RNA sequence: AGCUUUACUGCAGGCUGUCGCUGAGGACUCUCACUCCGGGAGGAGGACACCGAUAGCCGGGC
RNA sequence: GACUCGUACGGUCACUGAAUCCUGCCCAGUGCAGGUAUCUGAACACCUCGUACAAGAGGACGAAGGACCUGUCAACGGCGG
RNA sequence: GAAACAUCUCAGUAUCGGGAGGAACAGAAAACGCAACGUGAUGUCGUUAGUAACCGCGAGUGAACGCGAUACAGCCCAAAC
C-alpha cells in the first residue's frame, strides 16, 4: 500500500505545516534576576491568531514591550507585576509558592523558568492546591494532580476569551477560516471511506473497517489508525 | 633500563584501572564536548604515537577523531529484496571504525596525510582515535630520512586507497599464507571476495 | 498385537540360537555437535535459512515396529527388519 | 479541461536555459542547476556510467 | 502486477530482560558520569534515562 | 524534524453525518485494555555434569507476552432452531 | 538459473560514493608444511584442477601449496645505550 495521511503529516510539509510567519508571539513568562521589582502597564488587547484568545500588549520599567498570556479581566492601563513580590491579584505572575492556596491560576510552568506551558487555552485554568517546601500539587484543567516545584512560576486567573467553544461553527466556511490558521490537514476524509491500498479500514464494497478498531500500542506507524489502546469503548456500562 | 615511554604503553594496556581510568574519566567530558576532528598540540599516547612514527618537528601534526559506535546507519530496502537482502539491523560495515576516523580527519586537512592512528578510547557510544598526519610538502619533512617517503605523487591521498596500516590490516593483507587467497594482492583484483 | 519379552532365535555374533530379549529402541539423546549441527549455526542469517528454515513433516498412519533384540548369552543386541503396528505389547 | 491540447496553452514558463558552464540548454533558471553537467549543484562534472553499455 | 489475510518466509517498528556507558554507601540511600530546566548563579533527574549490542514477544506497516 | 510563536475550551486517531423523536439485548469468539496465587516464558550472569580448556547436557531464577480473571459493543460483529 | 521458489544462483555483476598513477596495488615471512637433512619477498603467465572445499549435499560453486616460466632486490624506524 501507500503511507496513510498520518504518514504524510510527519513530513513537515507545508500542508501540514502551522502559518508560523503569520504568528504574533510565543508568549513565555519573563525574567528577573531577582527582586521582583519588575512591572509593566497594559497598552493594548489583541488578537492571537495561534490560539484565536487575546494576548495583551505590555510595557515594563525597563521600556521592554512584549505581549503575554492575557487572563480575564486584565484590560488597558492596568499595571501587572511579575517577581517573589508581586501582589496577589490577576494578571501577576509569581512562583507557585508566593501564591495562595485555593486560587485560579493559568499558563503554569512545568519546570521553574520555562516561561509557562500548561493551562494557556481560552478560558480554561488550573488550580493550586497543596503548599510544601518542596511539592507545590495543582490540579490541570484535564483534571489530573500535577505535583510541581513551588519555584514554578505561574500567572493568577482564568484564561480569557472563555466560552469560546458553546458557539458551534454551523457552517464548513467557518470551519474552513480557522483550520487556515492551524497546523492541520482540513477536512477529514474517513479511512472507511479510502481504498484498501490507502488506508486499513479501506476498501470492500460497502463501507466498515476491515478488523475490530482497538489497535495495540506496540502497533506500527502505518498500522495505528481507529481507537488506539483504548482501555474501552462505546458509552455504555 | 626501562623507557619513561614503556610506562605510558603499560598504563594503556588497561585503560580502565589505575590512574589511567581517572583521567579518561576526566578527559572524556572534555572530549564530549570537543567537535569531530580537533587537532591536538601533543599525542595522548606518546609511545604508541612515536612507535606508530611520529616524531616532535615541523610538519608533524596530530588530531582527534571521534566517530559513533555501532554498526552500519544503513536505510531500509524501498524496493524488491529476497529476504537475504531486506535486512538493516544486523548489516556492519567493512571498514572499522578507526579506518573511517583516519579518512575523516584526513579529510579535515586536505594539504596533509596520514601516517598512522590509534586508539584512545570510548565511552558508552563513541570511540576516539587519534591520527597522525604528515605535511608532505614541508621541507622539514622533505629532508628527512625517516618519513620524506610520503612525499611521493603516489602517496596522494593514500588512505582513501587503503595504504595505511590500519587500512591495510583491514583489507585481510595481515596474513602472508593461509587465508589471504582473496586478500592479496588487492580486494579488487581479487573480484572482491575477501 | 501381542509379543514375548523373551524367546529362542538366532543370535548373528554367536552364531547360534540363544534366547533373546526384546526391547523398544529408546531414542538417544542429540549432543548438537555432529556436522549438520555446526552447519546450522553457520549457514543460518539473515531472511530465510534454506533447509534450516523446513519444520518436521506429519506421521504415517501406524508406525513400523522399532526393536532390538538382546542375546541373553553374549549380552550383544542385534537389529531386524520391522513391520507396521498400532500397537505392540510385550508379554512378561 | 483535456490534459492535452488545451493544457498546452498555459506553457509560457521559462525554466531550461543556456548554461554559462556547459553551453547546453540544460540550465533550470528556477532551481539555478544543469540537469545536463550538475553546475550549480557539483563541482565535479556530472557523468553517469549508464550513459554508455556496461561494457563500453 | 495491484490488493488481502489467523497462506509460506522474512524485514522494519513497538514493548521487555541482559551487557556496555556505569560511579559512592531483593529492597534502599547517595553524587560524580550522563540527561534536562535555567542568561547565570544554579534547579530537577541520576547511575536510571538516552545511545551502542543482544535476547523473548507482538509485528501485512513493508 | 512536523505538530508547535501550540498546551486538554488543546490536538492527535478513528466512527457517524444538519435539526426532531430515539439509539434495545449480547463480552462466548476476535480486538484493545487492566489484573494475576498458580502454570508457561529467551538471553547474560549463577549452580551441577562434562572437557587439564571448549563444544555440549541439565538445574535454579524468571521480564514482557501467553494460560487464567476482569472491563469494554457510538470495538469487529451477533440478535436462531 | 534452480524448468515453481525462500538458502543457493545471476554476483560482489550492473549501478552509486571516494581517490592515485603512467601504470596502480602488492612485497622482504609471527610464510610454506611435495613433513623435510626441504623451499625462501611480491606480482603475473602456464599448470596444479574442475582437484581439495562449499551446496534445499539440488542446481550449481570452487581455491591453495608445489611445479615450469617472466622479472628479480633488498631495506628503514620504535626501543635498549
Ligand atoms: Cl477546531
Ligand atoms: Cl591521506
Ligand atoms: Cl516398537
Ligand atoms: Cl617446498
Ligand atoms: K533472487
Ligand atoms: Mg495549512
Ligand atoms: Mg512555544
Ligand atoms: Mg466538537
Ligand atoms: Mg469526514
Ligand atoms: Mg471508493
Ligand atoms: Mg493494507
Ligand atoms: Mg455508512
Ligand atoms: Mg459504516
Ligand atoms: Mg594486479
Ligand atoms: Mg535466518
Ligand atoms: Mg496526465
Ligand atoms: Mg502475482
Ligand atoms: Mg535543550
Ligand atoms: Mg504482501
Ligand atoms: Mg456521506
Ligand atoms: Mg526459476
Ligand atoms: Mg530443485
Ligand atoms: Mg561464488
Ligand atoms: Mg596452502
Ligand atoms: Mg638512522
Ligand atoms: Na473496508
Ligand atoms: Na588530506
Ligand atoms: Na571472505
Ligand atoms: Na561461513
Ligand atoms: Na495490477
Ligand atoms: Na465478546
Ligand atoms: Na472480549
Ligand atoms: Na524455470
Ligand atoms: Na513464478
Ligand atoms: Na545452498
Amino acid at each position: 500500500g501507500r503511507r496513510i495521511q498520518g504518514q504524510r503529516r510527519g513530513r513537515g510539509t507545508s500542508t501540514f505545516r502551522a502559518p508560523s510567519h503569520r504568528y504574533k508571539a510565543d508568549l513565555e513568562h519573563r525574567k528577573v534576576e531577582d527582586g521582583d521589582v519588575i512591572a509593566g502597564t497594559v497598552v493594548d488587547i489583541e488578537h492571537d491568531p495561534a490560539r484565536s484568545a487575546p494576548v495583551a500588549a505590555v510595557e515594563f520599567e525597563d521600556g521592554d514591550r512584549r505581549l503575554i498570556l492575557a487572563p480575564e479581566g486584565v484590560g488597558v492601563g492596568d499595571e501587572l507585576q511579575v517577581g517573589v513580590s508581586a501582589e496577589i491579584a490577576p494578571g501577576n505572575t509569581l512562583p507557585l509558592a508566593e501564591i495562595p492556596e485555593g486560587v485560579p491560576v493559568c499558563n503554569v510552568e512545568s519546570s521553574p523558568g520555562d516561561g509557562g506551558k500548561f493551562a494557556r487555552a481560552s478560558g480554561v485554568n488550573a488550580q493550586l492546591l497543596t503548599h510544601d517546601r518542596n511539592v507545590a500539587v495543582v490540579k490541570l484543567p484535564s483534571g489530573e494532580m500535577k505535583r510541581l516545584d513551588p519555584q514554578c512560576r505561574a500567572t493568577i486567573g482564568v484564561v480569557a476569551g472563555g466560552g469560546r467553544t458553546d458557539k458551534p461553527f454551523v457552517k464548513a466556511g467557518n470551519k474552513h477560516h480557522k483550520m487556515k490558521a492551524r497546523g492541520t490537514k482540513w477536512p477529514n476524509v474517513r479511512g472507511v471511506a479510502m481504498n484498501a491500498v490507502d488506508h486499513p479500514f479501506g476498501g470492500g464494497g460497502r463501507q466498515h473497517p476491515g478488523k475490530p478498531k482497538s489497535i495495540s500500542r506496540n502497533a506500527p506507524p502505518g498500522r495505528k489508525v481507529g481507537d488506539i489502546a483504548s482501555k474501552r469503548t462505546g458509552r455504555g456500562g | 633500563a626501562r623507557s619513561a615511554y614503556s610506562y605510558i604503553r603499560d598504563a594503556w594496556e588497561n585503560p580502565g584501572d589505575g590512574q589511567l581510568a581517572e583521567l579518561q574519566w576526566q578527559r572524556q567530558q572534555e572530549w564530549r564536548n570537543e567537535g569531530a576532528v580537533e587537532r591536538i598540540e601533543r599525542p595522548t599516547r606518546l609511545d604508541k604515537a612515536r612507535s606508530q612514527g611520529y616524531k616532535a618537528k615541523q610538519g608533524v601534526i596530530v588530531a582527534r577523531v571521534s566517530v559513533r559506535k555501532g554498526s552500519a546507519r544503513k536505510r531500509r530496502h524501498k524496493a524488491g529484496r529476497r529476504s537475504k537482502r531486506q535486512g538493516v539491523t544486523r548489516i556492519t560495515r567493512r571498514k572499522d571504525i578507526q579506518r573511517v576516523a583516519e579518512e575523516r580527519a584526513s579529510r579535515t586537512f586536505p594539504n596533509l596525510r596520514v601516517l598512522n592512528s590509534y586508539s584512545v578510547g570510548q565511552d558508552g557510544r563513541q570511540k576516539w582515535h587519534e591520527v597522525i598526519l604528515i605535511d608532505p610538502n614541508h621541507p622539514a619533512i622533505q629532508n628527512d630520512d625517516d618519513l620524506s617517503w610520503i612525499c611521493a605523487d603516489d602517496q596522494a591521498d593514500r588512505v582513501f586507497r587503503g595504504l595505511t596500516g590500519a587500512g591495510r590490516r583491514n583489507r585481510g593483507l595481515s596474513g602472508k599464507g593461509k587465508g589471504s587467497e582473496k586478500t592479496r594482492p588487492s580486494l579488487r583484483s581479487n573480484g572482491g571476495k575477501g | 498385537m501381542q509379543m514375548p519379552r523373551r524367546f529362542n532365535t538366532y543370535c548373528p555374533h554367536c552364531n547360534e540360537h540363544q534366547e533373546h530379549e526384546v526391547e523398544k529402541v529408546r531414542s538417544g539423546r542429540q549432543t548438537g555437535m555432529k556436522w549438520i549441527d555446526r552447519q546450522r549455526e553457520r549457514n543460518s542469517g539473515i531472511g530465510n535459512d534454506g533447509k534450516f528454515s523446513k519444520v518436521p513433516g506429519g506421521d504415517k498412519p501406524t508406525k513400523k515396529t522399532d526393536l532390538k533384540y538382546r542375546c541373553g548369552e553374549c549380552g550383544k543386541a542385534h537389529l531386524r527388519e520391522g513391520w507396521r503396528a498400532g500397537r505392540l505389547e510385550f508379554q512378561e | 479541461t483535456g490534459a492535452g491540447t488545451p493544457s498546452q496553452g498555459k506553457k509560457n514558463t521559462t525554466t531550461h536555459t543556456k548554461c554559462r558552464r556547459c553551453g547546453e540548454k540544460s540550465y533550470h533558471t528556477k532551481k539555478k542547476v544543469c540537469s545536463s553537467c550538475g553546475f550549480g549543484k557539483s563541482a565535479k562534472r556530472r557523468d553517469y556510467e549508464w550513459q554508455s553499455k556496461a561494457g563500453e
